[PDB]
């Protein structure tokens, strides 16, 4: 069928930023139509907008997918006959697009079979699925203390500069590259730098074959970008994925980097919208926003589709509106800590601030669960602890509380870990540990059979085996430094 | 319905933090005066007329009875919020479930000091009034010496 707009024409009445006002003789299309400027306004690229509210009968307010600029007043607009779609199938395997969908690699064209439109309803209750696994990610704490379950929704929080970004290139590593199903990376407001870098790793792991079958699909809106397509990337992304997941019922990774920029950008446009900001300063409809687009992000009974989500917690305040609202929306949320990067811990996990679903017995095994429980009440007493060492010192403390000081800071060395993308700032080889060795060494360490080993042995390690090894090297160099000394005498 | 009718019955509005969001985002985008942390001035009077609705009613109109458990989220253990303190204001009691108490192998990690019930023994069965009035007491000495 054909829509009963098409062809629509209509003037712009108002501009005011980002935010356009297009008045239509016959009456303004249905909300979310996109609709095309006519006139050639001497720009570079052509222009398009976005209807989100209907301030009359005939007039509509618009937001702009391109900059604004040499936009007149009275300016022909011609509606689209529909809302904004981009191209699905696998015809898009391989390819870099834009919020509109257009390729933007330089390569032939897509050639899509069919498009659908950003907009679209969420899975009812009916089509929800009720599956549990656990994803092994190959880092300690995670596999840990917050396992990931597969066709989960996760997310990760964390100041600038944190980790954030390295966490998501990991994973992807450990697990897209290694992947069965698809996979899609929506870049939100972020560097532009890392999106070439990205392309270029997927080109050289041959995780996007251009002379063969690729595997995954980029959509990029980034910082430069306008705040009308750092609103909508992240929908066409995800309808992309919807696609994968239901016509074709495939297993997607969705790594969403940063989900808090699509905030941010329906703040900033809501701004010019005319509405009364809530607290802090945001749209008064930051809830219903993310709760369209999360609900959005589900497996169903056709598919399943496991997200990593990058959140951004704006001046470390993760009391914020934004990071706060996201919290309800996640099944795993690692919580990262600038005050842990400081120490040269990396990954800056914060364990006591970071939870999981699938962090049940039923779910995972019990071994898995017991010490991961363990894990969590030691390092909760050692952090009630370090109040009282702050101020007096630790020489302030019971006999057993200085056991129980030492066995938790061993923890909190041995959560750290090497990551084989951060070889460049770690210096070292990465690791990759896996899942029974986590709990075997975990397990080990909290029943004290290694309370002999040097406390710097966890630091910057895999499993226990490195550890063992890490403290045979030290005694080594321990014992020549001893021999050197004698032998003075 | 069922409490008039002599009937019991059990609500639980999980959770009423959300409700306060949407009535505010349904206030501010309507033209609504915002109040504070942008909430709409009357935001008490929501919760103070939707649990006003769970009571006893008296053996003359049947002795049926609606039971209210509102869920409220706090942010790090900030009992001072506006709505938070509002709910409170409001309901007969409280069970507060403390994040370190959790997170130290307790749960529920119900915080007995930071928790009130404001019937009393009146809602405890004979059977368990006396457990209870001796455990209190216990309890009571074992913090204050501990
Ligand atoms: N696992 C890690 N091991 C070693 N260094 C790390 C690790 N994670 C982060 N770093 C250090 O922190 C820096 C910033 O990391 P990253 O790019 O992930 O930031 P981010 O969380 O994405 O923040 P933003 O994108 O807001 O700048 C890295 O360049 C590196 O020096
Ligand atoms: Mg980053």
């Amino acid at each position: 069928p054909v829509a009963d707009h098409k062809g629509r024409v209509g003037h712009v009445s108002q501009v005011i930023g980002a935010v356009v006002d297009v008045h239509f003789a016959d009456g303004v299309p249905p909300v979310l139509t996109a609709l095309d400027v006519v006139d050639k306004l001497g720009r570079d690229e052509p222009l398009t907008l976005e209807i989100v509210q209907h301030l009359d009968a005939h007039t509509g307010r618009c937001i702009a997918m391109q900059t604004t600029d040499l936009l007149k007043l009275k300016a022909k607009v011609v509606s689209t006959g529909g809302n904004i779609s981009v191209p699905v199938g696998r015809e898009t395997l391989g390819r870099i697009f834009n919020v509109l969908g257009d390729a933007i690699d330089q390569r032939g064209p897509v050639g899509e079979k069919l498009r659908m439109p950003i907009h679209a309803v969420a899975p009812k209750l009916a089509d929800q699925a009720a599956e549990d696994a656990v994803l092994t990610t190959g880092i300690k704490v995670i596999d840990l203390i917050l396992p990931y379950c597969k066709g989960g929704k996760i997310g990760l929080f964390g100041g600038a500069g944190v980790g954030k970004t390295v966490i998501i290139m990991e994973l992807i590593n450990n697990v897209a590259k290694g992947h069965g199903g698809f996979s899609v990376f929506a870049g939100v407001g972020e560097r532009t730098r890392e999106g070439t870098d990205l392309y270029l790793e997927m080109m050289q792991s041959k995780v996007i074959d251009l002379k063969g079958e690729s595997k995954c699909v980029l959509v990029y809106g980034q910082m430069n970008e306008p705040p009308g397509a750092r609103a909508r990337v992240a929908q066409s992304a995800l309808t992309m994925a919807e696609y994968f997941r239901d016509v074709e019922g495939q297993d997607v990774l969705l790594f969403i980097d940063n989900i808090f920029r699509f905030t941010q950008a329906n703040s900033e446009v809501s701004a010019l919208l005319g509405r009364i900001p809530a607290a802090v300063g945001y749209q008064p409809t930051l809830a219903e926003d993310l709760g369209q687009l999360q609900e959005r992000i589900t497996s169903t009974t056709k598919g399943s589709i496991t997200s990593v989500q990058a959140v951004y917690v704006p001046a470390d305040d993760i009391t914020d509106p934004a990071p706060a609202t996201t919290f309800s929306h996640l099944d795993a949320t690692t919580v990262l800590d600038r005050a842990v990067a400081e120490s040269g811990i990396y990954p800056a996990v914060n364990p006591l601030e970071c939870a999981s679903r699938i962090m049940d017995p039923d779910v995972i095994s019990v071994d898995h669960y017991n010490v991961a429980q363990d894990v969590v009440q030691m390092l909760t007493k050692y952090r009630e602890l370090q109040d009282i060492i702050a101020v007096l010192g630790i020489d302030e403390l019971s006999e057993e509380d200085k056991l129980i000081v030492d066995r938790a800071r061993k923890l909190v060395k041995f959560l750290s870990q090497p990551f084989q993308v951060a070889e460049v700032f770690t210096g070292m080889t990465g690791h990759y540990v896996q899942l029974d060795d986590t709990i075997d060494s975990f397990s080990g360490l909290l029943m004290g059979t290694y309370d002999q080993v040097p406390e710097m042995a966890f630091y910057m390690v895999g499993g226990i085996n490195s550890v063992l090894e890490k403290a045979k090297k030290m005694a080594e160099e321990a014992a020549e430094l001893e021999k050197m000394r004698r032998a003075r005498v | 319905y069922f409490m008039n009718r002599g009937r019991h019955c059990l609500c639980v509005y999980d959770d009423l933090s959300k409700q306060a969001v949407a009535y505010r985002q349904i206030s501010l985008l309507l033209r609504r005066p915002p109040g504070r942390e942008a909430y709409p001035g009357d935001v008490f009077y929501l919760h103070s007329r939707l649990l006003e609705r769970a009571a006893m009613l008296s053996p003359g109109k049947g002795g049926g009875s609606v039971t209210a458990l509102p869920i409220v989220e706090t942010l790090s253990n900030d009992v001072t919020a506006y709505i938070v303190t509002n709910v409170i204001s409001i309901t007969d009691g409280q069970i507060y479930l403390d994040t370190k108490l959790f997170t130290g192998g307790q749960r529920p990690a119900v915080n007995i000091g930071l928790s009130v019930s404001r019937v009393g023994s009146s809602a405890q069965n004979a059977a368990m009034k006396g457990v209870a009035g001796k455990l209190k007491g216990i309890l009571a000495e074992y913090r204050k010496l501990a």
